[PDB]
């Protein structure tokens, strides 16, 4: 039952217990049935902090395995390998759900004409991509990559076409698309020039702001604004 | 910094 | 393998991932040989934190609950409640695991001369059992509670017996040992004289500090204090 | 506040 587990979500959340939370939202998501905005949401805070804990655990695990490598200590280094390696598979595996979940239900059960949801399945499609290129290696990683500018690019284009330059999840999808090029692609430039012309954008626009919205465009302003100041000097 |  | 479960233990706690660092130090356990003074701290750091995440939901869920009665939502009260109630199942399985370790291997393979090993491991006895009493209800609570207060109770004759006064064990021993008399017990006055008397005992022997403990007895007498403070107030 |  749907309310059942939107309940048990919002339980969890408060309890912190992520894989609950996770657990709950993906049956949600295999209702078939559209989510709401509040919906989700939480299914983004969900996985944002199931994945978030392996990308965290992984690298300090990989940092290690640097300091092991200097040391020239092999008999750790060949431990400290695998345990890197089975969290990377677990990083993988929470990837490839959500990646299975927007792939199975969600962009797939979005119509032409919703807009807003589809600029966000599309974030997050360009987000799990962008965590899998992480920790990817060699052809795996040129796939991953690709298939993560690919969805934002399009979630991009979609935004610009449909949304103001305020809308919190263009300026969330500008905000993690400079982020890509930045530390993905390695383009500081193009990073700095994408985020400066969505907060350029927004500014510009200010009299679109939201009754709703107003404090999360503001927001992500300014995360834009600290990227910037951070990348630029 | 990505989105929170 | 001994070696490779004790690895893992000290990666699984960099990472933080303490349910990984649980299982290896369970094992490590299993194997009916001794532990370390390194070795028990990795055991009880692993299993901290393991159960302060379900008695943390615990406390969190227990108060949704709560607020959910007196609004007099029915429907959705039977869900909080059902939920706090798998919580307690997880944390209730968390401590007999833990409570079986030391009564299986632990506290049962110490020679009547292992002093400090049996201290540490009857206070670890005595925080579980008053683990499970912060949840447990009825018989089953006086029966936790009971065993609990034994526990400390042996634990704390021993250590007069064998240790130094400035001893982090016995300290934390004293601490906990307080607590429980506060808030498991409702024992405000009896709390607040076994905590005087130890942080009381330590500073009449401060030439007892060590190189290599001074900084965490001194660490644990003020801890011992900022509770007195907290409770004569 | 029981032992860290």
């Amino acid at each position: 039952d749907r309310e059942q587990l939107l309940q048990r979500a919002r339980l969890a959340e408060q309890a912190e217990r992520y894989d609950d939370m996770a657990s709950a939202m993906k049956a949600v998501t295999e209702l078939n049935e559209p989510l709401s905005n509040e919906d989700r949401n939480l299914l983004s805070v969900a996985y944002k902090n199931v994945v978030g804990a392996r990308r965290s655990s992984w690298r300090v695990i990989s940092s290690i395995e640097q300091k092991t490598m200097a040391d020239g200590n092999e008999k750790k280094l060949e431990k400290v390998k695998a345990y890197r390696e089975k969290i990377e598979k677990e990083l993988e595996t929470v990837c490839n759900d959500v990646l299975s979940l927007l792939d199975k239900f969600l962009i797939k059960n979005c119509n032409d004409f919703q807009y807003e949801s589809k600029v966000f399945y599309l974030k997050m499609k360009g987000d799990y991509y962008r965590y899998l290129a992480e920790v990817a290696s060699g052809e795996k990683k040129n796939s991953v990559v690709e298939a993560s500018e690919a969805a934002y690019k399009e979630a991009f284009e979609i935004s610009k076409e449909q949304m103001q330059p305020t809308h919190p999840i263009r300026l969330g999808l500008a905000l993690n698309f400079s982020v890509f090029y930045y530390e993905i692609q390695n383009a500081p430039e193009q990073a700095c020039l994408l985020a400066k012309q969505a907060f350029d954008d927004a500014i510009a626009e200010l009299d679109t702001l939201n009754e709703d919205s107003y404090k999360d465009s503001t927001l992500i302003m300014q995360l834009l604004r600290d990227n910037l100041t951070l990348w630029t000097s | 910094i990505s989105l929170p």
